[PDB]
């Protein structure tokens, strides 16, 4: 019986989210030519 | 704008999903 | 070596000054 | 002792937890891909693309010299690469 | 008519020793910058 | 017994010899001051007030007493160069002297309220033991500073009874006390703009007369007097350090961006007048006139006054010293003497160049040569071998307009090269270096040593902020923490509420 | 039961993760000064303001990335997104430096945020503030370093860019134009850092190595109760090591640990101080008296005159890329160069 | 008379206005939902 | 002048060492 | 001269971009924070054994 | 400084961002090249006979 | 304690030690002042540093 | 609720960093940044 | 004046040295009782 | 220099009368 939403669960994807999106950014700029 | 309509696109799927899969589960705190 | 002459004093008295405060504080430790 | 949120070797090895990350991890990954594979983060950010550091035949820098004439000539030397 | 508040100070000998040393070593660094 | 950083604790239950000690550090602070405003009138020469102001002879606490109205010597000269004022007993000497006399009245009241602490009004009536009622002494004190805080607006600064204070032009020549009305409006709330201390202090006073009033009235709400410990001492010290070192801060960024109260003519420079070419551009206006109402090139630049080319010297930016650079500003490039005029330097073609300036970062800078536009014309080469851009090569001259070497050329390379070494520091002076056996290297001015030592003593306060405060708040445990504590309060899920035993389960 | 105490009792809930009041500044605080740091060194320029790229969209990698300084020109100002400078525009504001601010300003009253946390969670749980007051060294530090620096200065342009090399680069324009090596209260810090990982080295190995016999094992780490009353190691044993080997040794366990929050804090506050001095190029550049004899005497060399040598070269061969905005002309033969090289 | 700036001004004193109160809103309201117990 | 003060600085230090250890107050087991 | 050796050093193998000497840094920086961590930590944990007159 | 003292060297970037053209886009570790410059064109001033100092 | 003439003029302003005013008091309206003072720095930090222009105000030795 | 093993998303969890780092070192000898 | 500027360590010294030797004696002396 | 290190002691002196004076051992009969 644990809660699923908590103020930890706000704190790790107030992180998480924001990295994963990054990384995929990074991701495509291995791929950019000048 | 249509490239902020695709970069959000995914995202909002990733959301629904998430609450499709989870909403019953949260509908039992609610205390 | 054209030096401060003051340096002198200066440096004698930065010691001079708190190690005897030192020493007063230590030396009637001592005798209680 | 613990202060009751669900323990985390539960949840990163529950099911339902990879039912729904599964999803959610790499929706965001392409979303981030996107962004720059579209073009969407040079015109957000103000960062140049390759071919717009200089113009064609300049190469002195464009610095911003005035306080509070600057946006507009930063709006100047973008006018001056078409 | 004597003052309640007085109490005595200390300072023990390892005191004394960290406190020498410390303004020994403070003067040889500071000296060069005395004289310049 | 009590360890060495803790012997003044015998004074926090004894409100009789905290008096004294407050007493003997206030005699201590009055006599240092007088002390002061002497030895820099043993050592201050008042014969030049153009090009050998206080501020190059490394006076301190001379601009303080000039700042609010006290500008001649019983010797007879003032500082604004008038010879035969008749300054009355508030004269610097008479100012140091009074410093001097309270310094020792202070003295003796400190041995009375230490031999006599044991004073009834410091003991509470109720319970018998030395009790202060913090909130009320508050007030009152507040009070008192709202009154003086707006009679020394009201009168002293407006003039109605008292002197004013000191008030320039923009470039600093004008200097001098005179009566300054009030700026109500927001143009009082410009830094520059001297009416706005006026107005400040008058309102702010009035404000504190009646904040004073309030809080000799109206008692603490209990919920603030638990939580900011109102009857503990420390917690006034703790607060006292945090506003002092806020006033610190804002000193020392007046006092280093400049404002109407730390003149020029009474501290130097800025750093920022050299920056930005601030007296360059005003001397070089005025020559612009002068050519248009059909005046020759010695005229124009004859009629700039030495004053002004002086601030256009990198030698008065308070930025360009050292911190064991000791003294006046004349122990480094000498007492300033003359202007020895304007320099134009030109090539073989007759096009004039002009020497870049050092920039405030660099200890040592070369010598470069633009012409009006920018392009590197001349300059003096590191390695010869392979230089193009030398001033044998391409034919730099000097002509001097105004000052000493007025309608002067020089031809010679080396005599040019000396002078562009110099131009590089702007206007060119002549200095005496022999009477101080000066040594040839920039100094910083009181602007700078009042800057840095007013900003570290804010940043040290921060600390003592910190130390008292946590000592106030967590008096209960200074000693360590309570020997029969349980696993129960530290360790996690048992109490719903951090440290609250209200909460089990 | 008013409605400051019922949000008193939620704000010190015992969670996973602490909040307090304290939270409500350092966390949204926080995050910013970390999110917007990573946002600048993904995507944002340095272009306008320094003539550099800065981001790994422009293809740097994780050394050269920076949130860099804004141009000379913008002087001190706050770079508000809604100030006179950016006028509200988002994209302008990155190009003029605005994340720079966002990030020292966000960052500093994160730091407040962090120590109020410190005394926060030190009153409830019932222990000494100790941690708190350690912590002002690096508030010193950075207050200093980011803030206190370039207001003496002709602007936020010469504060450190947020980056690893731009830091280095710091390292170096302080050696070159400040001669901060020289700098006693710079040593000072120096004195105080390499003391205190020389105290955290030689503290945690002799502990390590004068622990008594308390399990059967091997591994000696299981025979630790963290509950257990006595001393897991010999205090006797390590200072009669100590003293035979080194001449000297603790005695006293809480000295010992005092003595551990003193070295490395203190250090941190001298070297704050220097560099307050350095706001103001009060510097610690030269010794007159060797400046004098070396003028007059050109045989007089020694290791101060080198490094000034080493100092002139890297202002003249770094100052025209470094202070664009001055734009500095240096002709080939101004520069200062010996033989050869 | 109001300047560009002064508008300016007034936007992020109302902005931040808005920021504050909307964070103590919630965290009020949250923390009446979710109140400790005590016996 | 200078290099006396120096030295003599320096031979303090090394008089104070040999006091430090030589003439500490001896931890005792109590 | 060490700072003389330093300044070449850095010159002469760019010491600074060097992983290995921001491992250095890295130990040294953590050592002076862990150092004053766990004496600030220790510090803070001290039983009460002496009155506010004395030496804790 | 055991390794680099057999020439193994901190990382170079220098002029490692270049534009679509080829332009050199200074990063920060160029701004560090230009002060290194700095130091090894003065250090030993009159030591080197010829260009390059191998050791 | 010793009394004195000076002393017993002055012991009214110090008599009223721990007296408290119940609960909260004063402390909104403290509140008010503080955030009405706060705003006011923040006018006078920013024309300072010329982020906010007001008409009439040059912020230049000039001025 | 725990029937995935730990060992197991440890493993992936790895690898899926070690090719996300592998391609950042790539992207250092191709295109921007590579210096050619 | 042309003084010798030794004068001032000799004074200083001369002053300091004997007399902070006094105060050492007597500040022991008084924690004796 | 010479002239503050004369003003000095002078003044040094004037205080240590004020404390033989005033902060003597007193004298006590038998
Ligand atoms: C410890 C715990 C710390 C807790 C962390 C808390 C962090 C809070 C956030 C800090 C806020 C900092 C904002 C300060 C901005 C600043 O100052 O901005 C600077 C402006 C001054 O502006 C500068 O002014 C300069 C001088 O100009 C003047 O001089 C010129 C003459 O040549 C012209 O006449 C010009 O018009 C005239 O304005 C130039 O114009 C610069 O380009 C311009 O930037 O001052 C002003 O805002 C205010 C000046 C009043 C000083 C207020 C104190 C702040 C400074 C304290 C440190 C100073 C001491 C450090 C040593 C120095
Ligand atoms: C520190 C507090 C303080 C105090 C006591 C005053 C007091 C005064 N101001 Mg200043 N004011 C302040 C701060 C303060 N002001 C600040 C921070 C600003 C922003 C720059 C201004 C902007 C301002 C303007 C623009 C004007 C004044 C004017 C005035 C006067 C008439 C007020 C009026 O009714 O305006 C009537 C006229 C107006 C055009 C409306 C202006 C309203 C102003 C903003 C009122 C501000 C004061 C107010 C009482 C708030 C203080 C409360 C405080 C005691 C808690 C009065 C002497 C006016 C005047 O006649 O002097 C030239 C005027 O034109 N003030
Ligand atoms: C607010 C402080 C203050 C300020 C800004 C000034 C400013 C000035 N004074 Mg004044 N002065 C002051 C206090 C102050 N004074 C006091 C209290 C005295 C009495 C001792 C004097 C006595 C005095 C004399 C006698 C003279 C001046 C002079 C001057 C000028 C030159 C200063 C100079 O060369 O400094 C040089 C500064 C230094 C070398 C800096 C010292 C700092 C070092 C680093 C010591 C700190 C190290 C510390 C111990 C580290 C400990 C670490 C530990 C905690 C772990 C200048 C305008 C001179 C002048 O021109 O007169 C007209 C002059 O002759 N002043
Ligand atoms: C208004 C200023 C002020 C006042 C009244 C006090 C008062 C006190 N402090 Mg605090 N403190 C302050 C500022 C202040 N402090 C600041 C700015 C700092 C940070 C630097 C501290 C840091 C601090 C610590 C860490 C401690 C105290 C302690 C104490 C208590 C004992 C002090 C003592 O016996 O010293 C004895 C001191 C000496 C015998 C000599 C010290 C010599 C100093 C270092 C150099 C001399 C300076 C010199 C004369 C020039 C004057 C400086 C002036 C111009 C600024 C006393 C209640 C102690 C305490 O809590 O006791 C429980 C304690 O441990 N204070
Ligand atoms: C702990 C929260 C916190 C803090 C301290 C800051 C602090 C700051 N932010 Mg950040 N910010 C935050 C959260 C926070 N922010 C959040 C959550 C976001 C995302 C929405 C942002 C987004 C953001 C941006 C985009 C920018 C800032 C900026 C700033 C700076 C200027 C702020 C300013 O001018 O406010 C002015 C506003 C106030 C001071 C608030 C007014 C407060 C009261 C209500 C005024 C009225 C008082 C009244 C008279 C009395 C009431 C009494 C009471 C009982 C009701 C400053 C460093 C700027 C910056 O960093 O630029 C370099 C900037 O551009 N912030
Ligand atoms: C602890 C000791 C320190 C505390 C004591 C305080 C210092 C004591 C000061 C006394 C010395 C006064 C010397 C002043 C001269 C000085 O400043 O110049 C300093 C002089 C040196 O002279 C300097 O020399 C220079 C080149 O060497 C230049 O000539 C300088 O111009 C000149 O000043 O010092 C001495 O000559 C020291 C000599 C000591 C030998 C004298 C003893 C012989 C006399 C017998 C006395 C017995 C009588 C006992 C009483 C009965
Ligand atoms: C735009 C609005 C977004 C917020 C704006 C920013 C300010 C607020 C940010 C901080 C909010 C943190 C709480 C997040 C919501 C939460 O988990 O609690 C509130 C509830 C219940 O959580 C409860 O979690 C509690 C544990 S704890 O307090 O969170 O640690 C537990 O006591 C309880 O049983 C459980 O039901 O969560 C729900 O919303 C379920 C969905
Ligand atoms: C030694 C170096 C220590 C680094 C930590 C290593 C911990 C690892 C450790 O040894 O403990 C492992 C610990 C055990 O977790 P559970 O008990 O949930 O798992 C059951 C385990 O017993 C089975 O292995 O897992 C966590 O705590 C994971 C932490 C994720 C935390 C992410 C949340 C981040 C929140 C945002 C930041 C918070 C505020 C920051 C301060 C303001
Ligand atoms: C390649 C990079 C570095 C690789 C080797 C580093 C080993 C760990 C660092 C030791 C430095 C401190 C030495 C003094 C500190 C010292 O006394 O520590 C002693 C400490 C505990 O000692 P034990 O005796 O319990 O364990 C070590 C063995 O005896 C195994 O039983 O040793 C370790 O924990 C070993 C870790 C090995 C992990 C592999
Ligand atoms: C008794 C009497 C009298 C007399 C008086 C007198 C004569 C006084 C004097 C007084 C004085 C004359 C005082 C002074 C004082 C001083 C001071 C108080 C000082 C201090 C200083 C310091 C504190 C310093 C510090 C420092 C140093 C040393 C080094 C560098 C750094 C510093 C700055 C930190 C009369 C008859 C009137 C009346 C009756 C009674
Ligand atoms: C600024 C800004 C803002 C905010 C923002 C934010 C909040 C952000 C966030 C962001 C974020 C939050 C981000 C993050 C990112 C991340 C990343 C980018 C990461 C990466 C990582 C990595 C890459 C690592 C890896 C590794 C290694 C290297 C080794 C070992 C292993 C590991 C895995 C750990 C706003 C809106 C207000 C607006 C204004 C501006
Ligand atoms: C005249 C200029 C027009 C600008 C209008 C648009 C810009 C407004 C964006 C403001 C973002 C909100 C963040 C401000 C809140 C941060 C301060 C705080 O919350 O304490
Ligand atoms: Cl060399
Ligand atoms: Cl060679
Ligand atoms: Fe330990």
């Amino acid at each position: 019986s644990y809660p699923i939403f908590t103020v930890r669960w706000v704190a790790v994807h107030t992180l998480a989210v924001p990295t994963i999106f990054f990384l995929g950014a990074i991701a495509a700029m291995q791929f950019i030519q000048r | 704008d249509w490239r902020v309509l695709v970069v959000l696109l995914p995202v909002l799927l990733a959301a629904g999903w998430a609450v499709r899969n989870i909403l019953p589960y949260a509908v039992k705190q609610v205390q | 070596m054209e030096v401060n002459q003051l340096g002198l004093i200066a440096t004698a008295l930065f010691v001079l000054v708190p190690s005897v405060f030192l020493i007063i504080l230590y030396v009637q430790t001592e005798s209680q | 002792g613990t202060t009751g949120e669900r323990p985390f070797s539960d949840i990163i090895t529950s099911v339902r937890y990879w039912v729904i990350h599964s999803i959610t991890i790499p929706a965001l990954f392409i979303a981030g891909w996107l962004f720059v594979s579209t073009g969407l983060a040079y015109d957000v950010f103000g960062t140049p693309r390759p071919d717009s550091y200089y113009a064609q035949e300049q190469r002195s820098i464009p610095l911003v010299t005035d306080r509070f004439e600057a946006k507009q000539q930063v709006e100047t030397f973008l006018e001056q690469l078409k | 008519e004597p003052n309640p508040n007085r109490q005595p100070v200390e300072l023990n000998r390892t005191s004394l020793y960290l406190g020498l040393l410390l303004i020994l070593v403070l003067a040889l660094l500071f000296s060069s910058y005395f004289f310049n | 017994g009590l360890p060495w950083y803790r012997v003044h604790t015998v004074l926090i239950n004894d409100p009789g010899r905290l008096i004294a000690a407050h007493l003997m550090h206030t005699a201590l602070v009055a006599g240092w001051a007088g002390s002061m405003a002497l030895y820099e009138l043993a050592t201050f020469d008042p014969s030049d007030p153009v090009l050998n102001p206080m501020w190059r002879q490394g006076m301190f606490v001379l601009p303080f007493m000039a700042r609010l109205g006290v500008t001649g010597s019983w010797s007879g000269w003032s500082i604004t160069g008038e010879t035969g004022i008749d300054p009355g007993f508030w004269s610097f000497e008479g100012v140091a002297l009074a410093h001097i006399v309270l310094s020792g009245l202070l003295f003796l009241a400190a041995c009375w309220h230490w031999v006599y602490w044991d004073l009834e009004l410091f003991r509470d009536p109720r319970t018998g033991e030395p009790a202060l009622d913090l909130p009320k002494m508050f007030g009152i004190h507040l009070f008192l500073a709202g009154l003086l805080c707006f009679g020394f607006g009201a009168f002293h600064l407006t003039g109605l009874f008292g002197p004013g204070m000191w008030v320039s032009d923009p470039y600093g020549l004008t200097g001098s006390v005179q009566p300054v009305a009030p700026e109500w409006g927001p143009d009082g709330f410009n830094p520059y703009n001297p009416g706005g201390v006026v107005a400040h202090h008058i309102a702010a006073g009035i404000v504190g007369i009646i904040a004073g009033l309030f809080h000799i009235l109206v008692r603490p709400p209990q919920r603030l007097y638990k939580a900011l410990r109102m009857g503990n001492i420390e917690t006034v010290l703790s607060s006292s350090i945090a506003a002092v070192f806020f006033a610190a801060f804002v000193v020392a960024g007046t006092m280093w961006y400049g404002s109407a109260t730390t003149p020029i003519e009474l501290f130097g420079p800025t750093r920022y007048q050299w920056d930005s070419s601030y007296f360059q551009q005003e001397i070089n206006r005025r020559v612009q006139a002068s050519l248009a109402s059909g005046a020759t090139l010695e005229e124009a630049w004859s009629a700039i006054p030495e004053k002004l080319a002086f601030y256009d010297y990198i030698g008065n930016n308070p930025a360009k010293g050292g911190l064991f650079r000791t003294g006046p500003m004349n122990k480094g490039d000498g007492i300033a003497q003359a202007w020895k005029g304007h320099a134009v330097f030109r090539n073989k073609e007759g096009e004039e160049l002009f020497v870049r300036r050092m920039p405030a970062f660099f200890e040592s800078f070369p010598v470069i040569l633009t012409d009006k536009n920018g392009v590197v014309k001349a300059d003096i080469p590191f390695r010869r071998a392979e230089s193009k851009y030398s001033f044998e090569q391409q034919g730099v001259t000097v002509s001097f307009y105004g000052g000493e070497l007025n309608g002067q050329t020089f031809t010679d390379p080396p005599t040019v090269k000396s002078y562009a070494r110099k131009a590089i520091f702007g206007e060119i002076f002549e200095f005496d270096t022999e009477t101080l056996n000066s040594d040839g290297i920039f100094r910083t001015s009181p602007r700078g040593w009042f800057t840095f030592a007013h900003a570290v003593f804010a940043l040290l306060f921060f600390f003592g902020h910190i130390w008292h405060g946590a000592r106030t708040l967590f008096r209960d445990v200074f000693s360590g923490i309570d020997p029969e504590l349980s696993p129960e309060q530290v360790e996690w899920g048992f109490y719903q509420k951090v440290g609250d035993v209200t909460t089990r389960r | 039961r008013g409605w400051f105490d019922i949000l008193d009792d939620w704000l010190k809930r015992d969670r996973f993760v602490f909040v307090g009041w304290s939270g409500i500044l350092l966390f949204p605080c926080a995050y910013l000064a970390l999110g917007g740091w990573l946002t600048g060194t993904t995507f944002v320029t340095s272009w306008y303001t320094h003539g550099l790229a800065s981001s790994y969209l422009e293809g740097c990698n994780f050394l050269t990335v920076a949130v860099s300084t804004p141009a000379n020109s913008m002087g001190h100002s706050l770079l508000l997104l809604w100030g006179p400078e950016a006028q509200g525009d988002f994209t302008r504001w990155c190009q003029l430096g605005g994340l720079w601010t966002f990030i020292a300003l966000h960052g500093a009253f994160g730091l407040i945020g962090f120590m109020l946390r410190q005394f926060e969670i030190a009153r409830l749980v019932g222990v000494r503030p100790y941690n708190a007051i350690a912590f002002s060294a690096p508030i010193a530090v950075f207050v200093s370093v980011f803030l206190i620096y370039p207001l003496g200065q002709s602007s936020w342009f010469f504060a450190p860019s947020f980056g690893v090399a731009a830091i280095f680069r710091f390292l170096l324009f302080f050696q070159g134009f400040h001669n901060w090596t020289l700098n006693p209260f710079h040593m000072m810090g120096v004195a105080g850092v390499l003391g205190g990982a020389l105290l955290c080295a030689i503290h945690g190995a002799t502990v390590e190595n004068t622990l008594f016999q308390d399990g059967e094992g091997a591994s000696t780490f299981r025979a630790f109760n963290p509950t257990q009353a006595e001393e897991t190691y010999s205090m006797v044993t390590a200072n009669r090591f100590w003293s035979q080997i080194f001449g000297i040794a603790f005695s006293n366990k809480r000295w010992l640990h005092f003595f551990m929050l003193f070295v490395p804090v203190t250090g941190l506050w001298m070297s704050a101080i220097g560099v307050v001095g350095l706001a103001l190029n009060l510097r610690s550049y030269d010794f007159i008296s060797q400046e004098i004899r070396a003028a007059e005497d050109p045989e007089f060399e020694t290791f101060y005159t080198k490094n000034l040598l080493l100092n002139e070269g890297i202002r003249a061969w770094m100052a025209p890329q470094d202070q664009p905005h001055e734009n500095f002309v240096f002709p080939e033969e101004v520069l200062p160069r010996g033989n050869a090289l | 008379t109001i300047t560009p700036s002064l508008k300016g001004f007034f936007i992020g004193l109302l902005s931040g206005a808005v920021v504050l109160g909307l964070t103590f809103a919630v965290l009020i309201a949250i923390s009446q939902i979710d109140k400790v117990q005590r016996s | 002048m200078e290099t006396i003060t120096y030295v003599f600085i320096f031979a303090c230090i090394i008089a104070l060492f040999f006091f430090a250890i030589f003439f500490r107050e001896p931890p005792r087991i109590t | 001269g060490t700072f003389n050796f330093m300044i070449v050093f850095q010159a002469e193998h760019n010491i600074l971009m060097h992983p290995f000497h921001q491992l250095g840094v890295a130990g040294v920086f953590g050592g002076a924070l862990f150092c004053a961590m766990h004496g600030s930590l220790v510090t803070s944990s001290l039983i009460r054994e002496t009155t506010e007159t004395e030496s804790a | 400084i055991s390794t680099m003292a057999f020439n193994l060297n901190g990382f170079n970037f220098n002029h490692s961002v270049i534009d679509a053209k080829g332009n050199v886009i200074n990063t920060w570790a160029d701004i560090i090249n230009r002060a290194n410059l700095g130091m090894e064109v003065m250090h030993e001033r009159n030591a080197h006979n010829f260009p390059l100092d191998l050791a | 304690a010793r009394r004195t003439w000076l002393g017993d003029i002055l012991r009214p302003l110090n008599s009223e030690y721990g007296k408290v005013a119940p609960g909260w008091g004063t402390t909104p309206l403290m509140a008010v002042f503080m955030g009405l003072f706060l705003v006011f720095l923040l006018i006078i930090l920013e024309i300072y540093n010329s982020t906010l222009i007001l008409d009439g105000v040059n912020v230049s030795w000039k001025a | 609720g725990g029937r995935i093993p730990l060992w197991i998303v440890a493993t992936v969890a790895g690898m899926g960093v070690i090719v996300i780092v592998g391609l950042f070192f790539y992207g250092a000898y191709a295109g921007l940044g590579s210096s050619l």
